[PDB]
């Protein structure tokens, strides 16, 4: 439900695929999703010379 | 006196693995300088070797990611003494990095 | 960082210490090794060795020292 | 999510301080188990081991003293 | 600390009263690790790492005491 | 099947599987040695398989002492 | 000020400050020796300071061992 | 000296009992230090440091065994 708590949320790395599984409820699954897309980005490659 | 000299090296290991399994090649080789006789020196020798350690990731662009361990080199050889070969196997260094590139 | 404790620390001193050492005592016994019987070479590793085995030694004991000081400690929490 | 009390707390926050110990050990074993004779191992094994002694020690050390504190107040709620 | 107890301060008064031993070990330490052969640095060490010890060892001997001493006492307001 | 084995079984068994053959070899040498007990080249080779048998016997011992009282001073916590 | 000193330091300095100068006479005699080690006179001198630094060596560290393991046993029986 | 116990008295029993130890073996010491390669010297101290370390060792285990007996009787005054 709408007022659930946030300490239900429950997220397990599988790197077998290179993925997440997250467990809660919609609108948690659904702010969770914006978290991550808000992190991971793709990194800059420096050289050193 | 005057000496001149020149020398090129080039080696190419491949692997194949599976996206996000991680994967190791390793290689040891040994040669023989060929100084021939009965009334001769010992038969000079290097060995060479290599290890190749890695994990691969796809990434939606059509990009290759890869966690990359890389060890070269030849073996330290104080016992080849020896000043007649000149001609010894060409002397490369010894190198490690550890690094990750996409 | 890579996590060590305090006992690795303790042990990683002599490591640093002695510099180079470890290779030394390597290519001392492989020249050796090639003429057994040149007096030089027998000297120099003899040396060589002797510096080795006093430095594994020292390295153990103090480690041993410090678990039982440790140890001690720990055993009056309760 | 798994229920934890507060003494696997108190008991988790010593696995996570220590990061790798517990596979460094394993790893320092087969090294030794694949050749006992080389001292670089042995040396490098001892150390090992004795923090895993000492880590184990104090955590259930500090556990049952916990445990005790709270059965004290428990015993005066009657 | 802001706060100290008095086990803190019985504890205290060690640490206090051997000058700066905490140190000397250290840098001996750093001395004999850099020339593990000399008999005048092992000579040195040997007493300074045996006084830290006894030192390390009284300390908490004499904190287990006092604390028996009065959570006997504690135990009669009931 | 196959009988039960503990932690410490495993660990004790941990050396053999390193060792693939230092427990055969040790007694070939032996009987190699005994058939001719004055040959240098036989003798020299024995000294050494004879030291790695000591050596391997004798950590394997301490290092599963040990664990055992490593798990003794665990479980003299569960009263 | 001068460094704290504890009662072990102070029964090893004893010796320090007992044998005179033996330290830097063993230096001097072996600085001698090399410069020369076919004469018979440094040949005899250096093997007696030789000797004795030896023995003063061991019976410090020894005295200070056996110091270190009395106080032990008091100290354990505070408990 | 101002005031004493029980115990004080089971101590300085053989602070007494043995009459002026406490100085030979001092005294010993130095004149070994000294001279640390006279044989009858050395034959000297070894005597009288055993001595001195039964003395103390044979002290405080008596001490030890009276206190356990004192607690024992009070902890049935309740």
């Amino acid at each position: 439900k709408q007022n659930a708590a946030a300490g239900n949320i429950k997220i397990v790395a599988y790197p077998d695929t290179n993925s997440l599984l997250v467990k809660g409820t919609a609108e948690q699954v659904h702010f969770i999703e914006m978290l991550v897309k808000a992190l991971d980005v793709a990194k800059r490659h420096v050289e050193l010379s | 006196l005057e000496e001149k000299k020149q020398a090129t090296v080039v080696s190419r290991p491949v692997l194949l693995t599976q996206e996000n399994v991680p994967a190791i090649f390793d290689n040891n080789r040994t040669f023989y300088t060929k100084l021939i006789g009965e009334r001769n020196v010992a038969l000079e020798h290097v060995t060479y070797g290599t290890m190749i350690r890695v994990l691969p990731r796809f990434s939606a662009d059509g990009q290759i990611e890869m966690s990359l361990d890389i060890e070269d080199g030849n073996d330290k050889t104080p016992q080849s003494d020896t000043t007649t070969s000149v001609d010894a196997l060409p002397e490369v260094g010894r190198t490690l990095i550890s690094t990750i590139a996409r | 960082t890579p996590w060590s404790g305090y006992l690795d620390d303790v042990s990683a001193k002599f490591d640093t210490g002695v510099d180079n050492l470890q290779t030394q005592v390597t290519e001392a016994l492989d020249k050796l090794a090639a003429k057994p019987s040149d007096p030089a070479l027998l000297a120099a590793y003899q040396s060589k060795l002797s510096e080795y085995n006093l430095y594994r030694n020292a390295q153990s004991n103090t480690v041993k020292v410090f678990k039982d000081i440790d140890a001690a400690i720990i055993q009056n929490f309760r």
